[PDB]
């Protein structure tokens, strides 16, 4: 391999250098924005508790104030 | 200084150092051209 050893080793070295270049070149940057995760709850109406107000008396009418 | 005349001295000089000067220049040129593969503009604009 007197006339084969040189070009093969040259190609091997060039491939190694290209691989190193490709790997490290992309590491820079790659983190421009930060996006926080979202964890919401299911907004549904199943078995809602029911509150009832009742006003009654011997009078005809009344004035009523209440808290919703 | 060895004793050769000026013609033979010139040809000996060229034969003995022509390839070395070229190789040194190629190493210097190729090394600096590797700056073209960096990411910062300050380094990259020096390669070519």
């Amino acid at each position: 391999l007197g006339r084969i050893w040189l070009p093969v080793l040259i190609v091997v070295a060039v491939a190694a250098g290209a691989l190193i270049v490709m790997n490290v070149r992309t590491v820079f940057g790659s983190n421009p924005v930060v996006v926080t995760e979202k964890t919401s709850d299911n907004a549904e109406d199943f078995n809602p508790k029911v509150v009832t107000y009742e006003i009654f008396g011997s009078g005809s009418s009344a004035v009523i104030n209440y808290m919703d | 200084r060895a004793g050769e005349d000026r013609e033979s001295a010139y040809y000996t000089m060229f034969h003995g150092t022509a390839h070395v000067v070229l190789a040194s220049g190629l190493t210097i040129a190729g090394a600096t051209l590797c700056l073209h593969f960096t990411r910062l503009p300050y380094f990259q604009t020096m390669g070519v």
